[PDB]
């Protein structure tokens, strides 16, 4: 599953997370099995404007 | 005091099923003994511990 989020909301892919993105974007169970792998994309998904 | 063998027997399960209730009114280390505080003030993940 890829997708991009803001930098400190990674805190919130985990099991059992509360906030905007766990809640209203990307659940993950309680009983999630697999690995949450995440980098910094700012050269390529920011722009000047 | 004749009937005294009858009324330890009496007073034996009386006190091990009052024991055996109020061991109900002890957390054992959680938060608190009642199971509803317990899912109406945390998650389940650790609601579940």
């Amino acid at each position: 599953d890829s997708f991009v989020i803001r930098g400190d909301e990674v805190r919130q892919i985990a099991p059992g997370q509360t906030g905007k993105i766990a809640d209203y974007n990307y659940k993950l169970p309680d009983d999630f099995t697999g690995c949450v792998i995440a980098w910094n994309s700012n050269n390529l998904d920011s722009k000047v404007g | 005091s004749a009937l005294g063998k009858l009324q330890d027997v009496v007073n034996q399960n009386a006190q091990a099923l009052n024991t055996l209730v109020k061991q109900l009114s002890s957390n054992f280390g959680a938060i608190s003994s009642v199971l509803n505080d317990i899912l109406s003030r945390l998650d389940p993940p650790e609601a579940e511990v």
